[PDB]
């Protein structure tokens, strides 16, 4: 924000449908409100759709700038890569331990079976949506979340 | 879908007035890498690509590319070899381009043929690309160079299909493959 | 320069990665 107001932010006042989610529309052209085909200026029935804001200090809470971070994170059992400072531990086999894996918490039996996982799979799911068998991420061996006794 | 075995189909198209008033998808596969790239080109007529023969191929498919705010180089993209059906489906929902891709051989006549063969998953990422309009790109080869003039000489065979929202009843296989499917509608 | 086929059983891909 400037005193004598900043310039460098648009908003695209006017626009001809609504926008999908996700998506950028950068398109400078000028919104042909009326039915006379605009011909890339000014005119009484198409004005310019992107308008400039008037950010000023002097203004109150909420008409100032604030910036606005969005996170868009996918939580979807799948092969990732960011997995916190979560530290990793031993592969002990045919025993009743706990596993977390990348966050999938929960009490079962590794067996190491034979199970043949793609390489954009990670984790399976049983009919009732129980994960079953899972990828390990450091080893390229599969093993299975049997529950235990 | 394409059955060709000569490198000609190795790159598409993806944009909603294919201008440089609007931003455009260029995806282009090369022989040992593949470039996708977001940016305001401005595609002719007849885009294609041209080559000096072997190598220093020449993107003549737009005529300008300013804002390029996306870029992306993989080099793992959909050649699949060179020895025949590549199929692939792509799908721009939520502002993510997935694509996905499957190489099965061919051993019938020049016909779609029978079975199953799933699609694997390729690649995700996001344009944000009000995609309405594509085209294929193809690889002249006319053994010499050809000038950005549209309609070259293209004296010197792939399928289209279009996706729709289906309900799908898909049916595993004992090893995880799909080896059956029935469209509700 | 155009033709029209149908596709059998063709055109199905992984949903999910499951």
């Amino acid at each position: 924000s400037k005193p004598s107001g900043n310039y460098n932010y648009l908003y695209r006042l006017l626009r001809k449908s609504k926008l999908k989610p996700f998506e950028r529309d950068i398109s400078t052209e000028i919104y042909q409100a009326g039915n006379k085909p605009c011909n890339g200026v000014a005119g009484p029935n198409c004005y310019s759709p992107l308008q400039s804001y008037g950010f000023r200090p002097t203004y109150g809470v909420g008409h100032q700038p604030y910036r606005v971070v969005v996170l868009s994170f996918e939580l979807l059992h799948a092969p990732a890569t960011v997995c916190g400072p979560k530290k990793s531990t031993n592969l002990v086999k045919n025993k009743c331990v706990n596993f977390n894996f990348n966050g999938l918490t929960g009490t079962g039996v590794l067996t190491e079976s034979n199970k043949k996982f793609l390489p954009f799979q990670q984790f399976g799911r049983d009919i009732a949506d129980t994960t079953d068998a899972v990828r390990d991420p450091q080893t390229l061996e599969i093993l299975d979340i049997t529950p235990c006794s | 879908a394409s059955t060709e075995k000569s490198n000609i189909i190795r790159g598409w198209i993806f944009g909603t007035t294919l201008d440089s008033k609007t931003q455009s998808l260029l995806i282009v596969n090369n022989a040992t890498n593949v470039v996708i790239k977001v940016c305001e080109f401005q595609f002719c007529n007849d885009p294609f690509l041209d080559v000096y023969q072997w190598m220093e191929s020449e993107f003549r498919v737009y005529s300008s590319a300013n804002n390029c705010t996306f870029e992306y180089v993989s080099q793992p993209e959909g050649k699949e070899g060179n020895f025949n059906l590549r199929e692939f489906v792509f799908k721009n929902i939520d502002g993510y381009f997935k694509i996905y891709s499957k190489h099965t051989p061919i051993n019938l006549e020049r016909d779609l043929p029978q079975g199953f063969s799933a699609l694997e998953p390729l690649v995700d990422l996001p344009i944000g690309i009000n995609i309405t309009r594509f085209q294929t790109l193809l690889a002249l080869h006319r053994s010499y160079l050809t000038p950005v003039d549209s309609s070259s000489g293209w004296t010197a065979a792939y399928y289209v299909g279009y996706l729709q929202p289906r309900t799908f009843l898909l049916k595993y296989n004992e090893n995880g493959t799909i080896t059956d499917a029935v469209d509700c509608a | 320069t155009q033709s029209y086929t149908n596709s059998f059983t063709r055109g199905v891909y992984y949903p999910d990665k499951v």
